[PDB]
């Protein structure tokens, strides 16, 4: 339960930032990939 | 590098270009008759 | 807790996008709709007649058809509050069995709070037949569709909590899903016919383009022209007419950009009565003509037999 | 481990029906665990455990409860899936807890549910196989390690006996090895009995005819055939269970619930109608002229149900004669099968469908399994060959189970060496089949005014009874010119009321 936490606080981070820095361009490489919780976040963003 | 020669990236940097003067945040209008019809143009003209 | 995080998003529906009297190919099942907003307007009055009440109702149709808009509608006619839980929390992909005490949490805090309305969207994804799966996806699922099925055999505990789920393909449900009492009503939305699709374009035509533009479109064509679609791009096709319309004169980008420009900066300052005095809709009409920009009805006429 | 110690499981043998093989023969458990010292003094070692093998739904869990039941003695149950977890050796530990809890409360009996998922067989075609490894050797020390005085009886319960390790069939571990077969007609009569004694019944609802009707079906599909029925009773604000509403659940279980208007255009569905009331009209000719042992047409349907767009319900006959096939019975099988294709071009001239080519490829398997499985011809043949293509035997199409299955080679096949002989048996299938079809066109050619008729009036009503394609031929003898049907008011009209 530790490293869902890691990963969700992460994700939340890098959006939050990129909120933050607003206006920006995200590139997304290989989105091949994806792993659950970032298709959560990216589904609720 | 002619104008024809390739669409795609033409594409791109009209995003770019909308993207840089803050033009997504006027969406739309819903005004009278002109402001309408000249951003129907504009979205038009975009993608064709 | 993915429970709280998705309680947390309740949604009092009063407007809907697409209400019910305007919804499309559902006047075949309409009565079972009124029952179930009946049901939801007053679980007691299910509960003192003592009939079964419809505990479950599934919607199937296609990728756009506007499910999600038709349970919307039917809440704001039921004016009861709905939660949007996703697929993605129910399959907590860590521990087995997680999702036991997820579905038993949604449910217990959907008692104390029914009658409300349990939305799930793709629910073919998660809750389909059993077997399909072969690696280590068997025994979190049957656990799942078995909690599933344990609340939905709820011992004539009529608390008034429906679950609207969203499917593509009626055969992808489980079969022990599929039975009465535990899924009471199921509505088939497969595709507006002509005259419903003729409605529903003349309010989008109303809605959102110009009025004096809406006439001069023989629509009679146009719904012939769409008929494979859905009520939402039937609302969309005026966009896409008035942008083809545009399409057939010679005209470049640059002006275009720089009126979009000039328009979005210098609406910001402009008083509502100047916006909306004579002058001003005298302004636009030689401003049009100006820019040589007059729509007419044969291009749009030559616009809609020109496509598929 | 809440192994349940219920002092009284609340199931007895009057709560078992057609399982009476069984329960005759666990009635020596049965005995034993009453008096041990019965067995005790005749020297008798009861068997350590027993193995209930069979389809799912045939109640063995109900079995072993009736069991622990009649005996008065503590029942421990328990999931073979349950033993198998992510850390290894926690399933072993539960194993010695559940033998130990067994033999404090002496006599008990102890029962396994999915003992597969235990004893899955080393196949040669994580950690959790090491674990169901330690698991099942757990269980196979414990087994072993059972004085037989002790009047301790395990079982386990297996749908897939391939599966399971033949360590545990090994005596010592499992004695007895009972196959729970499906109940028969008088069983699942039994069954329909105990399940509607649950519910309101109405008295125009005949059991009898259902049991019989459904071969194969287990106690808990008969179950949920009058919870189901019950259902629709409920939807259609029936007080009771009527006939019709066993009639609906019986439909919705087989063929599955009508659509509601899906309808395709008039060419694609007088294509359908014309191959499934040919092959109802050549069936039903084939027993009154020649008395073929042959089955009976009883409903045709065109309604989409499920996944097929149209239905032919056939009365299966008995067992008895579904072994001594012999060489007219299928040759006038194979006349059936032909009789679609026979049908489309006696009506639709020589301009045929894909509609009709199912029956046409069964057919064309058949007349092989006649001329190089059974070698029923005497041309004696060297070697046989497998089917191409294999097909389930299933509902409402053909029957395609007279030998027990078409598509189900005997292990009869050997690869071929010389190829003149391939060419001669394909040269004798192709006169064959086409003698077969010349002869089924000879006779639906010959009753013409009935078979269109019978479309007619199948095309009107959407449905249609054998009893009713009986009388359509007993008013239309044979050659009878076609303008007396063509003179009649109502062509899809029918005067019988059932």
């Amino acid at each position: 339960d530790m490293m869902l936490e890691i990963d969700r606080f992460y994700i939340t981070l890098q959006f939050e930032l990129a909120k933050a820095m607003s206006p920006c361009i995200i590139w997304i490489p290989n989105i091949h990939d994806l792993s659950y919780l970032a298709l959560g976040l990216l589904v609720n963003s | 590098y002619q104008m024809i020669e390739q669409p795609g990236t033409i594409y791109l940097r009209y995003l770019v270009d909308i993207h840089k003067k803050y033009l997504m945040n006027y969406e739309f209008n819903t005004s009278c008759l002109a402001e309408r019809r000249i951003f129907l143009a504009h979205y038009q003209t975009i993608t064709y | 807790d993915p429970i709280k995080t998705a309680f947390d998003r309740m949604k009092r529906v009063k407007n809907p996008p697409i209400p019910l009297k305007n919804f499309a190919s559902i006047e075949s099942m309409r009565e079972e709709i009124n029952e179930v907003v009946a049901f939801l307007q007053n679980p007691k009055a299910f509960q003192e007649m003592g009939a079964r009440a419809p505990r479950g109702v599934l919607i199937v149709g296609e990728r756009g058809t506007g499910k999600t808009s038709l349970a919307l509608a039917i809440a704001a006619e039921a004016r009861v509050p709905v939660v949007n839980v996703e697929a993605q929390e129910l399959e907590a992909g860590l521990w087995v069995g997680q999702s036991a005490a997820n579905v038993r949490e949604l449910f217990q805090t959907a008692r104390d709070l029914a009658p409300v309305i349990i939305f799930v969207e793709d629910f073919d994804l998660f809750a389909g037949v059993r077997g399909k799966f072969v690696h280590t996806k068997q025994q979190d699922h049957e656990s799942f569709i078995n909690q599933l099925l344990v609340e939905l055999d709820g011992f004539e505990k009529q608390d008034g909590v429906v679950l609207m789920a969203t499917t593509r393909n009626h055969k992808q449900i489980d079969e022990a899903l599929r039975r009465p009492g535990r899924m009471d009503r199921v509505f088939h939305l497969q595709s507006p016919t002509e005259m419903e699709r003729e409605r529903i374009l003349h309010n989008a035509a109303e809605e959102t383009m110009d009025r004096e533009l809406v006439d001069l479109v023989d629509w009679r064509k146009v719904s012939e022209k769409t008929t494979l679609l859905r009520p939402i791009e039937l609302k969309l096709v005026p966009m896409a007419l008035e942008s083809s319309a545009f399409r057939s004169k010679f005209l470049d980008t640059d002006e275009l950009l720089s009126y979009v420009s000039w328009f979005a900066t210098f609406s910001h300052i402009v008083p509502p009565w100047l916006r909306k005095t004579k002058v001003a809709k005298t302004m636009g009409k030689m401003l049009v003509n100006h820019l040589g920009l007059n729509l007419t009805k044969d291009d749009l006429e030559n616009v809609v037999d020109l496509m598929e | 481990a809440e192994a349940r110690v219920d002092g009284s499981t609340g199931v007895k043998f009057a709560d078992v029906a057609g399982i009476d093989e069984a329960v005759d023969e666990l009635q020596e458990l049965v005995k034993y665990l009453k008096n041990p010292d019965l067995f005790d003094k005749m020297g008798i070692k009861p068997p350590h455990g027993v193995l209930l093998e069979g389809p799912p739904g045939c109640g063995k869990t109900l079995v072993a409860k009736a069991i622990a039941g009649e005996a008065g003695v503590p029942f421990y149950q328990m999931a073979g899936s349950e033993f198998v977890e992510v850390l290894v050796g926690v399933g072993s530990a539960r194993i010695r807890d559940l033998f130990k809890r067994a033999k404090v409360n002496k006599p008990s009996v102890i029962f396994i549910d999915e003992i597969d998922a235990l004893a899955t067989r080393r196949q040669g075609i994580n950690a959790a196989t090491q674990e169901r490894e330690t698991t099942l050797n757990q269980l196979l020390i414990e087994l072993d390690g059972f004085d037989t005085g002790k009047g301790v009886i395990f079982l386990g319960a297996t749908n897939r006996r391939d599966l399971l390790d033949p360590a545990l069939l090994r005596p010592g571990r499992f004695d007895r090895k009972i196959r729970v077969r499906p109940p028969n007609a008088k069983g699942r009569l039994d069954i329909l009995k105990i399940h509607a004694s649950k519910v309101k019944m109405s008295d125009s609802v005949d059991l009898s005819s259902y049991a019989s009707n459904l071969p194969g079906w287990s106690g808990a599909k008969l179950a949920q055939l009058v919870q189901e029925a019950a259902l629709v009773a409920v939807r259609k604000t029936h007080n009771s269970i009527l006939q019709s509403d066993m009639d609906d659940a019986v439909d919705r279980l087989t063929v599955g619930p009508t659509r509601i208007g899906l309808e395709l255009g008039h060419q694609g569905q007088c294509r359908r109608a014309t191959t499934e009331v040919g092959v109802a009209i050549t069936s039903h000719l084939l027993l009154r002229y020649e008395n073929a042992k042959i089955e009976r047409c009883d409903r045709v349907s065109i309604i989409p149900r499920g996944q097929t767009l149209s239905q032919v319900v056939f009365h299966r006959l008995d067992d008895e004669s579904y072994m001594f096939g012999r060489l007219p019975q299928l040759l006038h099988r194979l006349q059936v099968l032909l009789g679609g294709r026979a049908a489309e071009e006696v009506i639709y001239g020589s301009d045929t469908s894909k509609a009709s080519v199912d029956y046409l490829s069964d057919a064309s398997w058949l007349a092989r399994k006649i001329l190089t499985i059974w070698n029923l011809e005497n041309p004696m043949v060297i070697h046989g060959e497998p089917p191409p293509w294999r097909k389930r035997p299933q509902f409402v199409g053909p029957r395609l189970d007279f030998e027990g299955s078409l598509y189900d080679d005997y292990d009869l096949v050997e690869p071929p060496v010389n190829f003149n002989m391939d060419d001669e048996v394909a040269h004798r299938s192709e006169e064959l089949i086409s003698q077969m079809y010349n002869k089924t066109v000879s006779l639906l050619r010959q009753n013409q005014t009935a078979l269109l008729k019978t479309v007619k009036v199948l095309l009107n009503q959407k449905e249609i009874s054998g009893e009713a394609i009986d009388f359509i031929l007993d008013h239309y003898p044979p050659q009878t010119p076609l303008n007396s049907l063509l003179q009649e008011q109502n062509p899809g009209s029918l005067p019988f009321v059932p």
